[PDB]
């Protein structure tokens, strides 16, 4: 659906970057059919976009050649960007793409990361400049302009291929293109601290209410005089405070004055938004706050506040909630002493919640992502928290066994597979948790158990995997017939994941001693062997007893005539 | 073209067995040497007696790769068959005269007619 | 009267099919061209809308099987060999489709499809220089291209 | 054994006496439905007028109804039939006798079974003796576009006539589109639309027509819940079934906001096959009633019984039908090909010494 003329041209252009050195005429010749300047304002069709966008990705793949030529026609063109002739809007994606390669040349060379630094918040001071200074082409191309510029102001990609490359393939983007406001997701550029403080006062400018009633107010007269936008405020709002958590997200080794009057700013304005908001787009932003809030702690009495303050809110808006928890589990691995305070109210929440009930929520016949998520975060709490105290973990999975001899069961078995699948790097944990689940047998809860025992023995351990195999053909030889498809499924997918090769052959092997015991609906294992065998090249010398298993094997299938 | 003509049918005769790529490349080298422009002065051939030999030694090979069961489709075959019916009729449209060449090429040139003639009394599909 | 009129109607047949094959609808379009084949069931152009119609069905036999046939008929037809060089390399074979190829370009040097397939298919050697060329050389014939091309005004004194 | 009287005696011979309106329907006009009951499951039909005068009177009846029926609970709601005539008889078994028992079907009366014209003619008598309390639904395969690419056509030109067929459409045609249940539960076959937002939506729809190619009410009757149920990361109401070709899947937010805008529990469906014969999904409930569905799929069917704010699945299991060949093709179109091969083939190795 490209076209053919855009095809062409990113073929022709993807074909030069691959040849190095690439002569300059060709390149003269892409600068050629690119747009010019006329009195300082300029022209936009299609084409002309599609020749400035191969031209960025021939110069993003060409490993940064000939830079000197075409990186003053990009400044100069996006100088000249607020007075662009225009013949999800269009001006919005171009911003956006334009960006993005900018950034990427920008990572990928540093001498010039002041320059185009410099540039990039001379262009949106003069767009600040107007905004705040004809309504029609103000509306239609000036503030999605900014929007589309507001996207992509300094994500940037650590990837062997670069950003815009995965962007347009050579044959979820789309994506990309359809939404209001997402985005894209370790040298710690040098930004200096005035260049900052001056976008944290942008940030701050722009956030004003007033302003936003105008705008409304304005784009109102517009509409009713004779566009896609409706209502500006809340796509803004998201857009900069976004922006903002994005920013900042990965910065360390800053001045303390600048980090408190931050959190004082965010912490500002989540209560003032929280207040008012105890009469939809606004809990994506209460939740980049809450983030900010977390990563603008430093001081462990302003953690377990914080912790407190959370612990109160949980137990009184779903992504809020979703970033609540990832934030509690933020501040549990970074400070190791709130762990003692966050694993009850987790805890607890877990074993017991409403919300939880009632999302699992008459019905009479005659979940699951914050079910993991808080398992996940159990699993990092432990593993931050055992580098302290080596016997918490004891005292808490004797919890949790308390809490499985006093539906919820199930929670406690999956929270059980899931500590002991997580935790092998651990000193001899595992054999208490086959010990009672063992124990635990009385039964509808039995399949529940013979698949976690089967994620378990994916891991591969020599000793639980003899006793995980004497009771499985414990089982196979008493024949319930509810057990009999559990453990037909087990062992095909343990069988479809087993690795290390000394395991693989003494399975197989004891596996056809099982088939020869079977010798007196009974051919149900051949799937299994065929499954396991298709992994290992054709035999051709082993042991004489396996040599004698397969003769076994093949008789028995030919006078019960299978062969047929 | 005499000795050109003989490799062409060693080497087609070897291809036939040998492999089915060559097969595509001399269906192609045939069908762009005749044509079906029975007339006046427009044949693509010479009509002089002394040129005899090539030309039905040309027109045999066409037959026997038409009689050996290789192109797969049924529209191929007629085409082939028309043309080589229309090169075959094409020679006759001029006056009787008499052999030119020595006593030797002479004995060659009928017992290449005599094979052509017999090959085309086989035809029969 | 004369044999001319069957020719328009056939071609008229032939157009309303191409607005079809152009938004997918295949069963409208094997209608159409089905009712325009019988008249003449030995057209070169029939054959070639039937093979673009099995070729957007999704088979890779019938399309190249209805392609030759068309081909040994007519043989200076341009797009029936473009379609069948294009299907060739997509199948691996690269050998016929440089062949074809050059034997296109011979019969006609206008074509901006006929370069465009030729660097493609010399990408895929690693002689990208001619590649690039050719490349330049389709984009600069593509940019003055007209509708239809203009000796359909009849050269009469 | 006689080489012209029948094996298998067993089974009655059908009588040839088409029965007329007199025969049908006593002195007040209504249906004796057990006589007619046991004259379709015995593969019985009807006169051709008198099967066109019921049709047209249920079509006038439901013309004379409203877009959208106030249908109080308690009520026993069924979905797809498709053509399962002794499926339908069975699920009427285990729902209970419609002269006691209310009923909501919700379409898909043909496509697939071959007994549509029997479900046809029991549910209109259905109807004409309960016009008030049993009601009946549009699926979306009641249109001219399936019912002449499927079979269903050809069962009419077979046991009646195409103009029979033509009339069938066109009750069809009056179909009304949509229910408002207890206040609480808007009925369709397939679904919610982006266009639908509240019942009036629905009841300002033209209906006496053929479904067109786009718009509400094909959502409603094309539209399916979506394939993961409870992950439900994506932000878009609607998304395009590209399995369909037209029409959206819902997600659950779409359906809970509908509902909380209109302040409804849920909504009830059919569409797709289920094992047990329901899927809860509560925002959204599936109900599908054709057990056994192709005659191969070996699933239960299942009916909801609404009533006192209380769902309760009751499901059962398929029961024997009569058999018929693909396409209710003849023997001469089956049988006269293989003889002129076979013939064929014999005088060809006859000649071919």
């Amino acid at each position: 659906s490209r076209g053919f003329y855009f095809n062409t041209v990113l073929s022709l252009a993807r074909s030069l970057a691959v040849q190095r050195p690439a002569s300059l005429e060709k390149v003269q010749k892409l600068l050629c059919m690119c747009p010019v300047d006329f009195h300082g304002i300029f022209q936009l069709d299609e084409r002309r976009r599609d020749a400035v966008i191969a031209l960025g990705i021939f110069l993003i793949e060409s490993d940064l050649q000939h830079k000197d030529c075409v990186v003053p026609y990009l400044l100069r063109l996006l100088k000249g960007l607020p007075k662009v002739y225009w013949v999800l809007p269009v001006a919005e994606s171009f911003s956006f793409c334009l960006v993005t390669l900018l950034s990427d040349v920008a990572y990928r060379d540093p001498s010039l990361r002041d320059e185009i630094l410099e540039v990039l918040l001379q262009v949106l001071h003069v767009l600040l400049g107007m905004c705040q200074a004809d309504k029609e082409y103000l509306c239609k191309y000036a503030i999605p302009c900014l929007i589309g510029i507001s996207r992509a102001f300094g994500r940037y990609s650590n990837m062997e291929e670069s950003l815009l490359s995965k962007l347009f393939p050579k044959i979820e983007p789309e994506y990309y293109f359809s939404t209001i406001s997402s985005s894209f997701s370790y040298k710690e550029f040098n930004i200096p601290l005035e260049m900052l403080r001056e976008l944290l006062n942008l940030v701050k400018k722009i956030v004003e209410e007033a302003v936003l009633k105008s705008l409304d107010a304005i784009v109102a007269s517009v509409m009713e005089a004779n566009l896609y936008y409706t209502s500006f405020s809340d796509p803004l709002y998201l857009t900069m405070f976004k922006m903002l958590r994005d920013t900042l997200y990965y910065m360390k080794d800053l001045p303390t004055s600048f980090v408190k009057e931050i959190h004082d700013f965010v912490l500002e304005q989540f209560n003032t938004s929280q207040g008012e908001l105890q009469k939809k787009l606004r809990c994506q932003a209460n939740a980049a706050c809450v983030d900010l809030m977390v990563w603008a702690v430093k001081d462990e009495q302003g953690a377990e506040n914080l912790c407190i303050k959370l612990s109160e809110k949980l137990q009184s808006h779903l992504p809020l909630l979703i970033c609540c928890l990832q934030g509690l589990g933020r501040l549990c691995e970074r400070f190791p002493v709130v762990v003692h305070s966050v694993t009850p109210s987790l805890r607890d929440f877990l074993v017991i919640s409403p919300v939880l009930v009632k999302l699992y929520k008459k019905i009479s016949v005659t979940y699951e992502q914050l079910r993991d998520i808080a398992i996940d975060n159990i699993c990092r709490c432990l593993k931050a928290g055992l580098t302290v105290d080596p016997v918490i973990v004891e005292a808490f999975l004797a919890s949790l066994s308390n809490r499985l001899y006093i539906l919820i069961p199930d929670h406690t078995i999956r929270a059980l597979g899931h500590i002991a699948v997580a935790l092998r790097d651990t000193p001899k944990v595992m054999e208490p948790i086959l010990q009672i689940l063992q124990q635990k047998f009385c039964s509808p809860l039995d399949v529940l158990i013979i698949d976690q025992l089967g994620c378990l023995v994916i891991t591969g351990n020599q000793y639980i995997y003899q006793e995980v195999w004497n009771l499985f053909q414990q089982i196979s030889v008493k024949a319930y017939r509810h057990c009999s498809l559990a453990v037909i499924n087990a062992l095909a997918n343990i069988a479809a994941n087993i690795q290390d090769e000394h395991l693989v052959d003494e399975l197989l092997m004891n596996l056809l001693e099982l088939f020869v015991q079977l010798g007196l609906n009974l051919g149900v294992l051949i799937p299994v062997i065929a499954v396991l065998t298709r992994r290992l090249p054709p035999i051709k010398e082993a042991k004489p007893r396996l040599q004698k298993l397969f003769r076994d094997f093949w008789l028995y299938s030919v006078l019960m005539g299978f062969a047929v | 073209h005499y000795i050109w003509i003989d490799f062409l049918v060693q080497r087609f005769e070897i291809a036939k067995y040998c492999s089915s790529d060559q097969v595509e490349i001399f269906s192609s080298l045939l069908q762009r040497s005749m044509s079906l422009n029975i007339g006046g002065a427009k044949g693509s051939m010479n009509r002089h007696v002394a040129a005899i030999g090539p030309r039905f030694k040309l027109l045999t090979l066409g037959l026997s790769l038409l009689h050996a069961d290789v192109v797969p489709n049924a529209t191929i075959r007629n085409v082939l068959r028309e043309k080589i019916y229309s090169t075959a009729f094409d020679y006759f449209s001029c006056p009787p005269k008499f052999p030119t060449q020595g006593e030797k090429r002479l004995r060659e040139d009928i017992s290449i007619m005599i094979k052509f003639w017999t090959a085309m009394f086989s035809d029969k599909k | 009267g004369p044999l001319h009129p069957w020719m328009t109607l056939a071609q008229i047949w032939l157009h309303a099919a191409e607005v079809y094959i152009g938004i997918g609808k295949p069963a409208e379009a094997t209608a159409c061209t089905q009712e325009a084949a019988n008249l003449f069931p030995m057209s070169h152009n029939v054959l070639y809308m039937r093979g673009q119609i099995a070729e957007l069905r999704g088979s890779m036999d019938e399309a190249r099987r209805w392609y030759e046939e068309a081909l040994a008929i007519s043989p200076t037809h341009v797009k029936s060999m473009q379609r069948l060089a294009l299907i060739l390399h997509q199948l691996g074979r690269y050998s016929l489709a440089e062949k074809i190829l050059r034997d296109a370009v011979q019969v006609n040097s206008t074509a901006h499809e006929v370069w465009n397939g030729l660097g493609e298919v010399l990408q895929a050697q690693g002689n990208d220089a001619a590649a690039t060329e050719c490349f330049l050389t389709a984009l600069e014939l593509e940019a003055s291209s007209p509708a239809v091309p203009f000796t359909i005004i009849p050269r009469v004194l | 054994l006689s080489t012209t009287d029948r094996v298998v005696k067993a089974v009655p011979f059908p009588p040839s006496h088409r029965l007329t309106a007199k025969e049908v329907f006593d002195n007040d006009g209504k249906p004796r439905v057990d006589i007619l009951k046991a004259h379709l499951m015995k593969e019985g039909r009807l006169e051709e007028s008198v099967a066109l005068r019921i049709i047209t009177e249920g079509a006038s009846i439901l013309r004379q109804e409203k877009n959208l029926l106030d249908i109080d609970a308690p009520v026993t709601v069924c979905g797809d039939i498709h053509g399962q005539f002794f499926d339908l008889m069975k699920l009427f078994e285990v729902g209970g006798s419609p002269a006691n028992t209310r009923y909501l079907f919700l379409g898909d009366y043909v496509d697939r079974g071959y007994f549509s014209i029997e479900c046809v003619l029991y549910l209109w008598a259905l109807k004409i003796l309960y016009p008030k309390t049993l009601f009946l639904l549009r699926g979306n395969h009641e249109c001219r576009h399936l019912t002449e690419y499927f079979t269903f056509k050809q069962e009419c030109k077979i046991k009646y006539s195409e103009r029979v067929y033509d009339a069938c459409m066109d009750a069809f045609d009056c179909l009304p589109l949509a229910a408002l249940m207890n206040q609480q539960f808007l009925c369709v076959h397939g679904g919610l639309s982006p266009e639908i937002n509240t019942l009036d939506d629905i009841r300002k729809l033209d209906r006496f027509k053929e479904p067109p190619a786009y718009g509400p009410m094909c959502d409603i009757l094309w539209s399916d819940p979506p394939e993961n149920f409870g992950n439900e990361k994506t932000q878009e109401h609607f998304t395009h079934n590209t399995v369909r070709g037209c029409s959206y899947f819902y997600s659950y937010p779409a359906v809970c906001e509908f509902l909380q805008h209109n302040n409804l529990l849920s909504i009830l469906r059919a569409h797709e096959a289920q094992d047990a014969g329901y899927r809860m999904y509560p925002s959204l409930i599936t109900i599908f009633s054709a057990p056994n569905y192709l005659d191969v799929y070996n699933n239960k069917a299942a009916v909801l019984k609404y009533e006192n704010n209380v769902m309760n699945i009751r499901q059962f299991n398929c029961s024997p039908h009569p058999y018929w060949l693909p396409n209710f093709m003849d023997v001469f179109t089956w049988s006269l090909p293989f003889v002129g091969e076979k013939v064929t083939e014999m005088l060809v190795n006859v000649l071919n010494i």
